């Protein structure tokens, strides 16, 4: 589900892709966008954050 | 879903697009340079897909001032140029923007510069002679109406003068439409051609497309295609006989070579691009004439280092029906139009097309000139006095024949002061038959220099 | 006209069925300048035929662990990153059959002359083995080119590989078109042991030039046994690379079926250039003149298909006439050196000889045929035996043309004989001579019957004399053709007719020849 | 979707001087300077 979500809205994919920016910022962006909601499984959320 | 410039290296610009919006090859992209002194809209042409949603493009305008990260928007179609009877009488650049009247054809029908050559089913050979009025051309390298003609030459041997003379001799009376593609030539001569055509009222029937050498490699690549697109429209959508002058078609391959290493291609022999033959073949094959639709194309070809073995002229030779070949050796000897009579050739110079008399005279002239070329080594050391009597007479014949192939062309009035001359084909054949047979051995050789005709020969002989 | 306009489509609709077969897919990751890199296709094989979405075709030519670099066969601009590439499980193959006679086909066997489809008898892979040493036979049958110079000095025997090599506009395509035209008499016999089927492979020529060659063959009646495998300059580098192999495959199908084939590559220099372009675009290491290491192999692998098969394989033969353009008469260049090494002999055409009026312009002496007399009929072998020595002596004596009074009688006679032999070997274009006419013509010169004719009239004296013999004394020609030798009674009859003709011949200078 | 709003919010925190990284023989490679 997260893979198909990130396939759409390639701007979000590019923002997450940039590793020049600090990793914490990308993780926070992902949490606010994808994994910060109750529907995300704990293991899947941890894998996405990593 | 616009792109973004990632890598700029001279004329080559790499653009990263979103995954689903990578433009097709040969598409036109628009970047913007915002620096005030060089502000412009920069047209790139997608040349390679390089992967990771990157494309590599050849810039049409100079990239000076372009900034990494600038938005690049895809036009969705290749570079398009205006077409129609509106283009006649106006000066365009490679991008189809009118110069003598900016914004003129913006509303005309627009055709892509890229299109496949006419199918082999629609091609038939052309075997109709085009009388130019130049003795050497009409005799030894007869041009083909609807065929492909070239004026090979080194650097500064008179290609531009001769192509202008051919515009003066073929187009002035031509009933159809002319197209002149200045591909990386000198801008001064382009303006000279423009004013000459304007003064002679030929401009109304001529479309000029200029991509002169001040421009970067992209324009010097695509301007020939831009002009050939107008020529093809006149050929196909209107059926008018078309003249297509190009000067200089070598600049197309040279621009391809200039961008070759920046596109990542490994250089071929003599530093040319590996795709020399295919790239030039597409363009040359678009110039052919299809049955019932004639394009009489004349292409000034530049020979680097005066070396006719160079890959570019050598590969271009296969694409031509008539090939006049100017040489610096003949130019040094004062002969103008500077044609090498031996190296030049024409496919219509057969007894079945030009007639047995013309063919015999041309072949006898070539025979005499070849024997003279073989003897020149002996004469320079052992002296003329040591030659055979027959060979001595032949040498005297050959000097006069070489000087008689010289002619005072109209476009070369500012090279010689005297006005130009036109020699009918019949008179050329008669005069050269007389020379090769001997009727003029008593006249001084300087009487044959820059005269153009038998009457002029008699007058100059009397003046001597 | 007919109901077929619908019926054919009906046959398609009733017969069409796109079944669901498993397929391995790659994705185009790079694309540029005629080369497309395809990620995936794990089971693709070298030189496989990949099919791209827009009906485009490519040849899997570089195989790495990352990508398959494929040369695209036309319509390259339609290839994009991310496109799906399907592998056809077939290495490069072309259709072959007798239906290709009189057709112009692109290097894939598809017609481009605008006529109907071609009914292919079979398909042949372009990279099949050439006949092995054990499978061949000695070249012993002439392939009459119709050019007196070639048939007398450097004979081409079917099964041979003769290189027409020379600079531009020297007469090469003329020589090969004349050779193709000369086979019409053999074709009209209906005997497969005599019929020669021609394949004119045009590489890198402009479309109008191929059209001109096709016209020259049609007006000469040669198109009913000739196929033109055309890769015009407009075509991708892949087609220019494949065209010789296409033509060789079409010829090989006939060759293994007992027929005799004549393959003209025009030119192989452009074949080499296309291969160089492909190799450099695939980043294969370059060598001399930037050609890849295996460019020699490219030509060798080709020319060695041209062989004469043993009687166990039907006895068919394929004759190669590669044409090479030498820049500034530099036969020491890379490709000229390679193909001179590969081929069995060389007709060197020179522009100097062409301008002297020695056209067809074979530089005799430098020109050689390693098959030699085995490729000549006995009549030509005996008649043209002294021709080479006479021409060599003439070229040695040419410096003495101005002092004929001061030379020995034998030397002056040799000079006079040589000038007339040189005039004798001249020949108009698109006018090949049957072997009997060549035998009689060379008999005129070598036996001294031209020694009385003026040099400037030799060309006419021959032309009329044959025109006389054919019309009135055809028994000589019939004897030479049916028996292959110039019998003593036939020789006496020929001498008598020559002498009778001499009396009625008007020299251009007004003098009498007897 | 709410992803756009989160991206915009992150963008709020996600002279121009570069630094020479390689130099020699008249050529200098400069890291940084995004707007050069
Ligand atoms: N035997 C001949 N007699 C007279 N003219 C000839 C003869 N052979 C060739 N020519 C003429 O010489 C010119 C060159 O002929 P051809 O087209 O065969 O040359 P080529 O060597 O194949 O060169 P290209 O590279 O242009 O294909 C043509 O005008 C042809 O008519
Ligand atoms: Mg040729």
């Amino acid at each position: 589900r997260f893979g198909r979500v990130l396939d759409a809205e390639p701007r979000l994919s590019a923002l997450l892709s940039d590793y020049t920016t600090p990793a914490e910022g990308r993780v926070a962006l992902l949490d606010k966008a994808l994994t910060g909601r109750p529907g995300v499984n704990q293991t899947a959320a941890a894998l996405l954050s990593q | 879903t616009a792109g973004r410039v990632v890598r700029i290296t001279g004329p080559v610009v790499d653009v990263e697009f979103p995954r689903g919006s990578v433009p097709e090859l040969f598409n036109a992209l628009h970047a913007e340079i915002t620096f005030g002194a060089l502000a412009k809209t920069l047209t790139l042409e997608v040349a390679q897909h390089l992967g990771d949603s990157l494309v590599r493009c050849i810039s049409m305008q100079p990239t000076d001032g372009l900034v990494r990260g600038v938005e690049v928007t895809d036009t969705g179609a290749s570079i398009s140029v205006p077409v129609g009877d509106g283009v006649k009488g106006h000066v365009f650049n490679a991008l189809g923007d009118c110069l003598d009247d900016p914004g003129y054809g913006k509303d005309f029908e627009h055709w892509s510069i890229h299109r496949k050559p006419p199918a082999f089913s629609d091609l038939e050979p052309r075997t109709e002679m085009l009388e130019t009025g130049l003795k050497v051309v009409d005799l030894l390298t007869p041009y083909v109406r609807g065929g492909k003609i070239a004026l090979f030459g080194g650097a500064g041997v008179g290609k531009t003068v001769l192509i202008q003379e051919m515009i003066n001799r073929i187009a002035r009376n031509f009933g159809g439409t002319s197209v002149f593609a200045g591909v990386g030539e000198r801008t001064r001569e382009g303006n000279d051609l423009w004013v000459e055509l304007a003064d002679a009222n030929v401009l109304k029937d001529t479309a000029l497309v200029f991509g002169q050498m001040d421009e970067p490699p992209g324009t010097r690549m695509r301007v020939a295609l831009s002009a050939l697109t107008m020529a093809e429209f006149f050929r196909d959508e209107q059926g008018q006989d078309v003249l297509l002058f190009i000067d200089n078609i070598f600049r197309f391959t040279q621009a391809g070579s200039e961008v070759s290493t920046l596109l990542g291609r490994m250089p071929s022999a003599v530093g040319y691009q590996p795709t020399l033959a295919d790239e030039m073949g597409e363009l040359q094959e678009r110039i052919t004439s299809t049955r019932g639709r004639s394009i009489t194309s004349m292409q000034a070809v530049y020979v680097p280092a005066d070396d006719y073995t160079d890959p570019a002229p050598a590969t271009t030779f296969a694409h031509l029906d008539a090939t006049t070949e100017l040489s610096r050796a003949v130019f040094s000897k004062g002969i103008f139009p500077a044609v090498d009579p031996l190296a030049s050739s024409s496919t219509i110079l057969d007894p079945a097309i030009v007639g047995d008399e013309h063919y015999r005279v041309a072949q006898e002239v070539i025979r005499i000139l070849q024997r003279y070329k073989d003897l020149q080594d002996i004469i320079a050391i052992l002296g003329i006095d040591e030659l055979s009597e027959e060979d001595k007479q032949l040498v005297n014949r050959a000097r006069r024949i070489e000087r008689f192939l010289s002619q005072n062309m109209m476009a070369a009035e500012q090279f010689t002061g005297q006005p130009g001359s036109t020699v009918p084909l019949k008179e050329t054949i008669e005069a050269f038959d007389k020379l090769t047979k001997g009727e003029f051995d008593h006249l001084p050789e300087q009487a044959f220099f820059l005269i153009g005709g038998l009457d002029d020969l008699a007058k100059k002989a009397e003046s001597l | 006209s007919a109901a077929d306009i619908e019926g054919a489509i009906e046959d398609y609709v009733s017969s069409f069925s796109a079944d669901t077969e498993r397929e391995e897919i790659g994705t185009v990751i790079d694309a540029g300048d005629g080369i497309a890199h395809v990620e995936g296709l794990p089971s693709v094989m070298t030189q496989e035929l990949l099919e791209f979405p827009g009906g485009v075709l490519g040849v899997a030519l570089n195989l790495d662990e990352h990508s398959v670099g494929a040369v695209i066969l036309g319509e390259f601009e339609k290839i994009e990153e991310g496109q799906q590439v399907k592998r056809t499980g077939e290495v490069l193959s072309v259709p072959v059959g007798d239906a290709f006679l009189g057709r112009v086909v692109n290097p894939l066997g598809q017609p481009i002359d605008g006529q109907g489809d071609i009914a292919a008898e079979t398909r042949r892979a372009l990279e099949l083995q050439a006949p092995s040493v054990v499978q061949r036979q000695s070249v012993s049958e002439p392939l009459q080119t119709g050019i007196k110079a070639i048939d007398a000095m450097t004979p081409i025997g079917r099964g041979q590989r003769q290189l027409i090599i020379g600079d531009r506009k020297t007469g090469k395509t003329a020589v090969c078109v004349d050779t193709i035209l000369n086979q019409r008499e053999a074709w009209l016999t209906g005997d497969p042991k005599q019929q020669v089927r021609c394949v004119y492979v045009a590489i890198g020529q402009k479309g109008t030039t191929i059209a001109s060659v096709k016209r020259a063959l049609e007006e000469g009646g040669a198109m009913e046994y000739t196929t033109i495998v055309a890769a015009p300059a407009s075509d991708a580098a892949g087609f220019k690379w494949l065209a010789p192999y296409t033509g060789s495959a079409i010829g090989q199908h006939w060759m293994y079926n007992g027929k005799h084939v004549l393959i003209v590559f025009d030119d192989l220099s452009k074949q080499a250039d296309a291969y160089r372009a492909i190799s450099l675009l695939l980043r294969r290491p370059p060598g001399r003149e930037a050609f890849p290491g295996d460019v020699f192999y490219l030509h060798s692998r080709l020319l060695e298909r041209c062989a004469k098969l043993s009687d166990e394989l039907g006895g068919g033969s394929m004759t190669g006439l590669p044409i090479i353009e030498t820049k500034a008469n530099d036969i020491s260049a890379f490709i000229p050196t390679n193909v001179i090494s590969i081929t069995d002999g060389q007709c060197f055409l020179e522009s100097d000889l062409f301008n002297q009026g020695v056209r067809p312009a074979i530089n005799v002496g430098v020109s050689v045929s390693r098959v030699g007399g085995a490729a000549q009929i006995k009549a030509m072998k005996e008649v043209a035996g002294s021709l080479r020595l006479d021409l060599s002596q003439y070229r040695e004596l040419e410096a003495f043309a101005a002092f004929a009074s001061d030379l020995d009688a034998a030397s002056k006679a040799q000079l006079d004989r040589g000038a007339r032999l040189v005039e004798l070997l001249k020949q108009p274009q698109y006018s090949p001579l049957a072997v009997e006419e060549q035998v009689v013509a060379i008999f005129l010169g070598t036996q001294g019957h031209l020694d009385s004719v003026p040099v400037e009239d030799v060309q006419r004296f021959e032309s009329e004399l044959l025109e006389h013999v054919k019309a009135s004394h055809s028994d000589i020609f019939d004897g030479i053709r049916e028996t292959k030798k110039l019998s003593e009674e036939a020789e006496e009859k020929l001498v008598s007719v020559i002498n009778e003709f001499k009396k009625g011949f008007q020299a251009s200078d007004g003098s009498s020849v007897v």
